[PDB]
């Protein structure tokens, strides 16, 4: 084995999922023509 | 006798309430105010949106949009406008559209059927223009009825159908891209300097493809600017947007120990700072309401078409920089999919994105907003939003997908006289 | 002990009397008075029924003020015959374009628990069924259908139907 | 096993026998007793019934107290005739001014689910009706009624009628 | 009303004067509450509304100068609020300078205008009347509810 | 696009609508031929 | 009108009520002859 061992329990309660992507932004990934709301 | 000839400034309530209801994915007035040249707008709206009682509670969050829009009068009557405006009293009355004959019908517009089947024109021809330049894809045809009764049902009860999610089958690139341009050379011989010519051609028809759709977009690459008369759109005036939540309820008989009802309702405001209006005009105000694409049956690219090459799988920066885009199918993103629906990717765009997935267990399976089925249809059915998809998620009420409370806290600071002067002749 | 406060039919509280007095039963069911609003009841203390083989209904229409796909429509009904004229009983959903006379040759079915005892029959339930026309410009019609292969007899009777689009307000003491 | 608590008539806890030995059905259909109260239960071991068309019926009066539309009315009822007069049984809402003796010529019939058998009927339900005088300055009834093409024949039975205006107070060990 | 007339003037009128009972105390509120949710299989997403609020009216001491009787009343009320209200505007047909310009001197010189239940209303009947200050529309706002709202238990709203 | 991207969500319950209207009062609007109650 | 105008609303629950009468106490009403209890 290597390396990690480790553990990942939180309380709370399990919020639901908001949106679907998104972290940190890079650069533009879509080009439709201009915008579109 | 005595004859008033001004007034003074002084702030009018005009606040009231809201009842609202809605589909997904398609946008629906909510509030409307006429304003006269001169006055100051301010806007404060609170309420609560909800939507249909869940069949197993909340897994998923929707995202709500709230826009304002001034619309003067001059960009809807046009030159009949203008003319009414000189010749003052005693000019000829402005026209109107037909509707079709129910309560229900222009209630996009965000007001009940007169008995009469009879509207004032810039109500209706207003709406087209905030749809036309702002919620369609720039590639598609604009919309031109030029009467209410024209449209079919679920576009007269409800608003037009809205856009998905950017991604990567609902955010192609437009159906008329390029993937090669020919120039004309001679048997044994060709000219070099003319092929520099070539290049800078195709430079200008890319820009026009990708980016440059509309002609206030022209102008702003020079680095210039336009004025919202100049091309004659309506005007932004805000835009809000969150994400709506809510809790569980558990059921605690013999039968449904076990089970449970997932209930959103969420507080929202939508607040607009004083705005000076400088002509005669209609203020609108819209909502939509929309979930993150998920579908059951979306695959990895990579995993789907056949067998890798090194143009695929290398990731090599002089191969992904200097190519052309490339046309794949319907079936090598979704495992139901037709191979004669053809779009258009951006070389490598399968490095920069990744797909959520869905576990086949959870196919057909009640609640948990998705897409059953790989969208069918040409690409502008594709794009926009099917409000059928949603009906397996609710349970059956009168108040469709969505409703909402809502009250709307406007003041208008304008020069009219009081009641008091209306009614006394001295 | 308690009361029940829960039903299944939930009938309209004015009833209308037969305008008829003979009926024939074809494979074209005729339908015995002229449909109306999504609530009837209909008795009739004498009715001939000639000879044929077929049916004959009586039927509601449906309202579409309401956007839902599924409706549940009820039916509580009491019919006793003088003869044994072996028959079954269903529940028929139809489309018109104009106020029909006749049963269409396009139609579906749906089964319900009744009390044959021979020449009687009862029943009170309820039944979900799709209400929106399903092919544009149309209206759809419920009934409550009975077939044989008729003789000369008589009846009598009466029949209820009722489309669950809105909820019956009642007095509960306690609450 | 649990007892279930809930049930659907309610009957009087005080019994009345019929002071009649005879009755004549007809398109006005007589009253069997002196209507009374909003609740009331009549057995009778032996009732001769004439021959004639139309019908005969067991009613009570509403009462007026609580200003509410609408309300739940039972009925419990077993009867057995010696023939087989094929009938039908039904509940019937009328108004009079003054005490009735026969049924008037406006009235509104309601369907209930029963079990026909053949010279035997047996039924316990409950039905909401709209117990306000509906016209100024009269009183409401409503009824159990039998109506057939009746020839000379014998039957015996008991029927209980009650108004949901109160609940009914039992002992449950657990609570 | 006479006192209204001597009002004008300057001057003022007792309550023994006019004849009229004397207002003592006057208290005002809104009443709020909670919901309850439904837990069996049916009625699973379904909630029921209790209104139920707390109260206090106060009257301070008060001298009584000759003897009588001293009442307590109650009145409970909606916002009027009705499904098929229109703004004034939308449903009038053609629109003229008068009624769209705003202009001054138009509004605060003319005499007041007699309209119809139609004019805003949805099923309003023509032949009933009544008269408005010029101008009014643009000084207020009515309430919209959507046509789904439309013939629909609870929320009390005036539906014809 | 112009001027907005805004956002909107507050934390609470959904209290029920009090007043139909009323932010800020200006000059009078109704008159009766005296006080009304 | 004349002289009110006030407001009464009170947050809480609604305690059931607790005694027919007093809020303060004047002079003896009643005599059965003795002490009663």
């Amino acid at each position: 084995s290597k390396g990690k061992k480790r553990s990942g329990a939180r309380p709370g309660r399990p919020q639901p999922l908001r949106g679907t992507k998104g972290k940190r932004k890079g650069a533009r990934l879509w080009y439709v023509g201009g915008q579109q709301f | 006798s005595n004859v008033q000839t001004g007034a003074e400034r002084m702030p009018h309530d005009l606040s009231h309430l809201g009842f609202l209801a809605g589909q997904i994915g398609r946008l629906i007035t909510i509030s409307t105010t006429p304003v006269i040249a001169g006055d100051s707008f301010e806007m404060d709206a609170v309420g609560a949106l909800r939507l249909s009682p869940l069949r197993r509670g909340l897994a998923i969050d929707s995202t709500v949009d709230i826009f304002t829009f001034y619309v003067p009068h001059r960009h809807v009557y046009g030159e009949q406008w203008i003319k009414f405006m000189k010749d003052g009293v005693n000019a000829a009355p402005l026209p109107t559209v037909n509707t079709t004959g129910y309560i229900d019908h222009a209630a996009f517009l965000g007001t009940i059927n007169p008995d009469t089947n009879k509207i004032p024109k810039h109500l209706f021809q207003g709406y087209l223009n905030i749809y036309n330049n702002y919620f369609k894809a720039p590639w598609m045809p604009d919309r031109t009825e030029a009467n209410p009764n024209q449209l079919n049902e679920d576009d007269a009860r409800y608003g037009f159908r809205c856009c998905h999610l950017k991604n990567i089958w609902t955010a192609p690139l437009p159906p008329e891209t390029e993937l090669s341009r020919q120039m004309t050379t001679s048997t044994t011989s060709i000219d070099i300097m003319g092929l520099q010519a070539a290049y800078a051609n195709l430079h200008t028809d890319q820009e026009r493809d990708y980016f440059m759709q509309r002609y206030r977009d022209v102008i702003s690459s020079f680095g210039g600017k336009t004025s919202y008369d100049a091309d004659n759109r309506p005007l932004l005036v805000m835009r809000s947007n969150f994400w709506a939540s809510g809790y569980d309820v558990d059921g605690t008989d013999q039968t449904s120990l076990g089970q449970f009802s997932g209930r959103v309702q969420q507080t929202y405001k939508h607040s607009v700072p004083r705005f000076f209006v400088p002509e005669h005009g209609t203020m609108f105000t819209l909502a939509l309401v929309r979930f993150p694409p998920t579908a059951t049956k979306e695959i990895q690219y990579l995993n789907a078409k056949g067998a890798l090459t090194y143009t695929d799988i290398a990731g090599d920066p002089a191969l992904y920089g200097n190519l052309p885009p490339r046309e794949i199918s319907m079936k090598d993103v979704f495992r139901s999919g037709d191979a004669s629906k053809k779009f258009k990717i951006a070389e490598g765009q399968w490095y920069r994105y990744a797909p959520s997935y869905v576990s086949p267990a959870y196919h057909l399976l009640e609640g948990f907003p998705f897409i059953q089925e790989p969208p069918s249809g040409d690409l502008q059915e594709r794009v926009l939003i099917r409000h059928h998809d949603y009906d397996q998620c609710f349970q059956s009420v009168q108040l469709l997908q969505w409703n909402s409370q809502v009250k709307f806290n406007v003041t208008v600071y304008r020069n009219l006289p009081t009641t008091r002067d209306s009614i006394m002749t001295s | 002990m308690f009361q029940t406060f829960i039903s299944r039919h939930n009938s309209n509280f004015f009833s209308d009397k037969l305008v008829a007095t003979s009926v024939t039963p074809a494979s074209l069911a005729p339908v015995l008075q002229t449909p109306k609003a999504a609530s009837s009841t209909l008795y009739f203390n004498q009715l001939t029924v000639n000879a044929g083989n077929g049916g004959f209904l009586h039927c509601i229409q449906m309202d579409t003020s309401v956007n839902a796909a599924n409706q549940v429509v009820s039916v509580g009904a009491d019919i006793a015959f003088d003869a044994d004229p072996k028959f079954f009983a269903c529940l028929v959903r139809f489309e018109s374009a104009s106020v029909p006379t006749t049963l269409p040759t396009d139609y579906d079915v749906y089964p319900l628990d009744g009390r044959h005892d021979g020449g009687y029959y009862t029943v009170k339930d309820c039944v979900t069924i799709d209400v929106l026309p399903r092919e544009p410009g149309n209206n759809v019609y419920v009934g409550f259908m009975v077939w044989s292969n008729f003789t000369a007899t008589k009846c009598r009777g009466l029949v209820s139907l009722n489309q669950v689009i809105k909820e019956i307000i009642c007095l509960q003491p306690l609450k």
